[PDB]
């Protein structure tokens, strides 16, 4: 099971991570049974 | 999801996420009904020594 949680927050810091707490909430849940070791992300090039 | 109890209006905002809820011990508080998407509180039918 690719269990995605998410949750969006204002912050005010860019040295480090804001200090405080959030649990974040389960939106989706696929059944792919997909071996993962690695991931990457996406920036728009421009 | 089996039981027994009085179901009443209740004003406990379930998160988008959960559909049934727990008790302390492992059995049903409330739930969520199907067809209609509803909250549905459940107190125990009254019960006592004669
Ligand atoms: C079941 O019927 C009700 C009656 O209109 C409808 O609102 C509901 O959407 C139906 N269930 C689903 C899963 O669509």
């Amino acid at each position: 099971y690719f269990k995605i949680y998410s949750k969006h927050t204002p912050i005010n810091l860019v040295r480090d991570l804001p200090q405080g707490f959030s649990a974040l909430e389960p939106l989706v849940d696929l059944p792919i049974g997909i071996n993962i070791t690695r991931f990457q992300t996406l920036l728009a090039l421009h | 999801l089996t039981g027994t109890g009085v179901l009443t209006e209740s004003n406990k905002k379930f998160l988008p996420f959960q559909q049934f809820g727990r008790d302390i011990a492992d059995t049903t508080d409330a739930v969520r009904d199907p067809q209609t998407l509803e909250i549905l509180d459940i107190t125990p039918c009254s019960f006592g020594g004669v």
